């Protein structure tokens, strides 16, 4: 879902 | 104790001081009576069953009082929540590339790509639309916080 995509990106940060 | 086992000796010492504000008789346990005294100093007027409920939320062994290990678990959970809140604001600042308080689609595209994410353009658009509660086409901070809140 959108939340998972945002989360996956935050973990890259 | 897995949560509390993540705390530093320094954090444990801070938390021992915090525990002492509740455990005013220094006997190693926080009782409902002690909690009530604290809550009344905060201008609240709880009932006994309300106090018991508050104890129950922290009372991992069910014995009706809060010991220091249980207190440390509670404080470790609060620290983890504070850390999560910090991670979300720091991520917002990056996603909001120009700092204007709104994540636009273009900004999200830029950041995603710079992070090596291979999201398609439609996926980026979707991410904005799902988060955009107010319908202005972009994602403000409170919209971002809601999107990042667990289920
Ligand atoms: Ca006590
Ligand atoms: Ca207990
Ligand atoms: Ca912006
Ligand atoms: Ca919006």
């Amino acid at each position: 879902n959108a939340q998972k995509k945002y989360y996956n990106a935050m973990k890259k940060l | 104790n897995a949560m509390a086992d993540q705390l530093t000796e320094e954090q444990i010492a801070e938390f021992k001081e915090a525990f002492s504000l509740f455990d005013k008789d220094g006997d190693g346990t926080i009782t409902t009576k002690e909690l009530g005294t604290v809550m009344r100093s905060l201008g609240q007027n709880p009932t006994e069953a309300e106090l018991q409920d508050m104890i129950n939320e922290v009372d991992a062994d069910g014995n009706g009082t809060i010991d220091f290990p249980e207190f440390l678990t509670m404080m470790a959970r609060k620290m983890k929540d504070t850390d999560s809140e910090e991670e979300i604001r720091e991520a917002f600042r990056v996603f909001d590339k120009d700092g204007n308080g709104y994540i636009s689609a273009a900004e999200l595209r830029h950041v995603m790509t710079n992070l090596g994410e291979k999201l398609t353009d439609e996926e980026v658009d979707e991410m904005i639309r799902e988060a955009d509660i107010d319908g202005d086409g972009q994602v403000n901070y409170e919209e971002f916080v809601q999107m990042m809140t667990a289920k």
